[PDB]
RNA sequence: GUCGACGUACUUCAUAGGAUCAUUUCUAUAGGAAUCGUCACUCUUUGACUCUUCAAAAGAGCCACUGAAUCCAACUUGGUUGAU
RNA sequence: UGACGGAGCCAGCGAGUCUAACCUUGGCCGAGAGGUCUUGGUAAAAACUCCGUCGGGGAACGAGGAAUUCCUAGUAAGCGCAAGUCAUCAGCUUGCGUUGAUUACGUCCCUGCCCUUUGUACACAC
RNA sequence: CAUUGGUGAGCAGCGAAGGAUUUGGUGGAUUACUAGCUAAUAGCAAUCUAUUUCAAAGAAUUCAAACUUGGGGGAAUGCCUUGUUGAAUAUUCUUCAAGUGUAACCUCCUCUCAAAUCAGCGAUAUCAAACGUACCCCGUGAAACACCGGGGU
């Protein structure tokens, strides 16, 4: 009474769990911020809190402007510039022939705020501090970071050009 | 259950579905006895599987035959085909084998068209 | 046979539809052979393929009649059947005999109470190359189809200006020997289909000095066929006419036989189109 | 293609001209295990003789001729579905 | 749907050829009640349902 | 009749900045969490094993003795003072 | 190879929200277009089996001369039903089914057409 | 009217101190029957041990051996093969070199079907209910040919 079509029992690979490669086997919609209008961002009022890149410091030295005194010329109001902990970890990592930027970065009017990351990479430390709040005002001169923030609504980007700095997405320019 | 045997019979475009089961000896065509077939001259063309082998061998069986298609004549060649096939396929199933080869040699010597369909497929010369 | 004859059609399709996807690979292997022969530059998508590169090392050893007629083409003589529509008039039942005489290897089987399945299916069985069926209007024959049998194509022809041979005089009887042919003014690729589907109705390899020649002439989209005998004088050829005059016009071309009636339509005469009268072979 | 001969010649190509695959290609049995079940029980045949090894290679030419073995209980059931048995064949 | 008529391959055996039946004209019949359980009431069920 | 020259028209060609996994320690980097001889209970996943449905098909075959289950026949008990 | 009237039973293809007519008297409603009703005229399965009854033309014409062509089995012929598929046909065409034979099926004598006249291929034989 | 469908009541008929279905286990067959054991010309079978040993005979490729490998390409390090350096007195050991040498080791192929199911979708259809049209009936109401609800065909 033995069964028909009997075959030697062998190891399934597409189905078994003991294999390494086969061991593996609530939506989320973030609300657009209660500050934000269509693009206007009606909450940001002076004084401002501005994040700073490595690159914004480096082109600040070549264009002979102070950070704090030179930002207030572009911005026309009071500002509290603050370098994160990832960004200071880049400025040290740039090394010996950027150390004059690293002196100017640690200035007690330049504030520092920590972060909870596993990394140095501050180009993506920074956008993540921007989406979750949208109170900050990014100061960059990285090309890829500008494109990363011009898609974000209502975040005033700030770059350095020629003599003084320039702002882009502030509605209250003057 | 009920012992039955179903055989077919086919002339020009007429089928013939002859159920043969063990019974009392009635022979029906389309819910009507076989003594009431239409063309009335060709009624002995369907009494051939009755009278060739002998009318005793229908004493225990039923022959329910229903036909569609064909004309007046080409149905009579279908009921004589499916009664001959329905008789000779009941003796190989539910009665004795030596009955069957007595029948299949009886219908053969008389007219082989009783058993196998004489298919007049064309010929090109 | 019936299951065998069906399944060779299915594989012939899959052998044909494979070629359309491999026609692109057929084209690119020309580029590799020429650039290996003469010429440095080599295009971009053919550069990045490592598949086609290894594939070429076998493919370097590779190299016209129609694909249906390809196996028989010169080898076996055709045997054809001229048969008539249904209860023919006595004018056209003469006229099927001129078609039976215009080809060699042609037999005339009178049709009545045959169906087109069991006249096709009892012909693939007996084995014939193709089938010639005629139609008529009031004695004037109008239509004509040739249908190659081993799942081959069919070509429904309309034929307008006919002159039957039995009208004229008791001049005699035809030569019936293997004819030479004359195909004029066939330029189109669809025109080459009508070449290769008409040409194989004659027995292969006629003699160099056989005396009757059958012209198929295509002035003005109406294929005009005449039957001629010729003799050659001291200076010129002198000819005379025997047999039928046709005008003829194909109007639909199936890939199946004339049985099938749902086969793929290779060509179909569109009448009702803004540019219908403009083009030729359209 | 002449380079099918190195690229398309695979075992799974030669292992699907097996008989039970062909009985599943020609829609004889429902699945491919069930065709092995019908070969081993003895319901299928090639021409005259029935075939009993499941692993019968079948030529594309010989692929025409596989049928259910005659008077079988599985060719009898098929003909009952179309109401077209004929016990003079003792189908 | 007519192309599948040409290629029926009349050796096909699917295992659901026991639940389906076919009318004598040749096209199949399917029950109004559809289910496997609404076939026909037993005499003990009728003796309760009456 | 076809092929050049020129003109026109379209198609196509270059990317860069990081992070992690890749060496039986180590992918090159110190900005990084993993060194323990286990005893219980809960929960989940997968596999056999016995029956088994869609639903069949085939029986390493035949006899002899002993054992069991179901279904009536029979008998007994309860049952219109009410069995199902 | 009749004429009529009942009774008997037999097919197979076919199913696009698409399948279909003209002319006329008259009423009523409506601003009209038209609506609605009225009225008359003109066009437009069979053979088969069974029973009952019956026994010159309205001039050309009572089955078609000489000649002449087609035709070998589900064929000739008889019968009706259907559809109208980009050509072709509606003065008809093509399908489909029913009933279904006679006479050849030989021979190159005649009338035509054709082939060959190195045996080349390999035995043996001629 | 027909069931060639399911259930279930009865009768004729067959009918020797009962009948039918299903199944567990063991035995005898499934080829043609000359006994068990061991150290076997004999002994045991209550047992071979305080005779179980000696003697005899017995050593080939002077060191043959993957007839066994899925297919392409490679093989650093291995291993094999040959060549060589160096030491012990032709072999042994050692060092380096080379091999369209490789059944170690790298790599791509040897999977992705002229396939079938299940899930979505959903038509020809079907059963029921409601709703719509006409028609009589009942309640409510004083009553409306009811402009209120309801029932019925
Ligand atoms: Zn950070």
């Amino acid at each position: 009474t033995r069964k028909f079509g009997l075959v030697k029992r062998t190891l399934n690979t597409k189905k078994d769990q003991r294999l390494k490669k086969n061991q593996e086997n609530t939506r989320n919609i973030p609300q657009v911020s209660s500050a934000l209008f269509f693009q206007y961002n009606q909450a940001i009022k002076p004084p401002y809190q501005v994040l700073i890149d490595t690159n914004f410091i480096n082109f600040s030295i070549q264009k002979k402007v102070d950070i704090v005194r030179g930002m207030m010329d572009c911005l026309l109001a009071k500002c509290n510039p603050l370098i994160t902990d990832c960004v200071m970890a880049e400025l040290e990592k740039l090394g010996p022939k950027y150390r004059i930027a690293l002196k100017l970065a640690r200035d007690p009017r330049i504030k520092r705020l920590s972060c909870s990351h596993k990394g140095t990479y501050a180009d993506d430390c920074l956008v993540h501090r921007v989406l979750q709040h949208k109170c900050y005002i990014v100061a960059t001169n990285d090309a890829g970071l500008k494109q990363r923030i011009r898609k974000i609504p209502g975040i005033p980007l700030m770059s350095v050009g020629g003599h003084a700095y320039v702002i882009e997405k502030l509605p209250d320019v003057f | 259950a009920v012992p039955s045997v179903q055989t077919f019979g086919k002339k020009k475009s007429a089928t013939a579905v002859a159920h043969v089961k063990a019974g009392k000896g009635l022979i029906k065509v389309n819910g009507s006895p076989i003594t009431l077939v239409e063309p009335e001259i060709l009624r002995f063309k369907v009494y051939e599987p009755l009278l060739l082998v002998g009318l005793d061998k229908f004493s225990n069986i039923d022959i329910r035959v229903r036909v569609t298609g064909g004309g007046h004549v080409s149905q009579v060649y279908a009921i004589r085909q499916a009664i001959a096939k329905g008789l000779v396929a009941y003796h190989q199933k539910y009665v004795d084998e030596q009955s069957k080869n007595e029948l299949k040699k009886a219908f053969t010597s008389y007219d082989r068209t009783l058993l196998i369909a004489d298919s007049r497929r064309p010929e090109p010369k | 046979m019936l299951r065998r004859q069906a399944r060779e059609r299915r594989e012939y399709l899959y052998r044909k539809a494979q070629e359309l996807q491999d026609s692109q690979l057929q084209q690119k292997r020309q580029i590799i052979k020429q650039a290996l022969a003469q010429g440095k530059p080599l295009p971009k998508e053919l550069a990045e393929d490592e598949s086609l590169q290894k594939d070429f090392r076998y493919d370097q050893s590779l190299k016209q009649v129609d694909d249906e007629y390809a196996a028989t083409s010169g080898i076996m003589d055709p045997r054809i059947i001229v048969t008539t529509s249904r209860d023919p008039s006595t004018r056209l039942s003469q006229f099927a005999k001129e078609i039976k005489l215009l080809f060699p290897n042609a037999v005339r089987l009178n049709r009545g109470n045959y169906v087109m399945p069991n006249l096709v299916d009892a012909c693939k069985k007996s084995g014939t190359t193709d089938l010639v069926v005629l139609h008529e209007h009031r004695g004037v024959p109008t239509s004509l189809t040739i249908s190659h049998f081993p799942h081959g194509p069919t070509a429904q022809f309309s034929l307008h200006n006919v002159v039957m041979r039995h009208d004229i005089i008791n001049a005699g009887n035809q030569s019936e020997v293997n004819p030479h042919l004359i195909f004029d003014n066939f330029t189109t690729a669809l025109g080459k289909r009508v070449v290769c589907i008409l040409k194989h109705l004659f027995n292969a390899g006629p003699k160099k000095d056989s005396e009757r020649v059958i012209t198929f002439a295509n002035r003005g989209d109406f294929i005009s066929v005449r039957q001629h005998v010729y003799v050659r004088t001291r200076e010129g050829v002198e000819i005379a006419e025997v047999g039928p005059r046709f005008e003829m016009r194909l109007f639909e071309l199936r890939l199946g036989t004339l049985e099938n009636k749902d086969a793929d339509v290779e060509w179909q005469l569109r009448r009702f189109i803004r540019t219908a009268n403009k083009k030729d072979y359209l | 293609k002449i380079s099918d001969l190195e690229n398309k010649v695979t075992v799974s190509a030669i292992c699907r001209r097996r008989l039970p695959v062909i009985m599943h290609r020609l829609k004889m049995a429902e699945t491919i295990q069930d065709a092995v079940k019908f070969i081993e029980q003895g319901h299928v045949r090639v021409g005259p003789n029935l075939i009993n090894d499941p692993a019968y290679l079948v030529t594309r030419n010989m692929e025409d001729y596989v049928t259910w073995v005659d008077n079988s209980k599985i060719k009898k059931t098929l003909l009952r579905y179309r109401n077209q048995i004929d016990d003079f064949d003792f189908s | 749907l007519r192309e599948k008529a040409k290629e029926r391959n009349p050796d096909e055996y699917y295992h659901a050829m026991h639940s389906r039946k076919t009318d004598a004209k040749g096209l199949l019949i399917s029950s109004r009640h559809g289910d496997e359980e609404d076939e026909s009431l037993s005499m003990d069920q009728v003796k309760l349902l009456k």
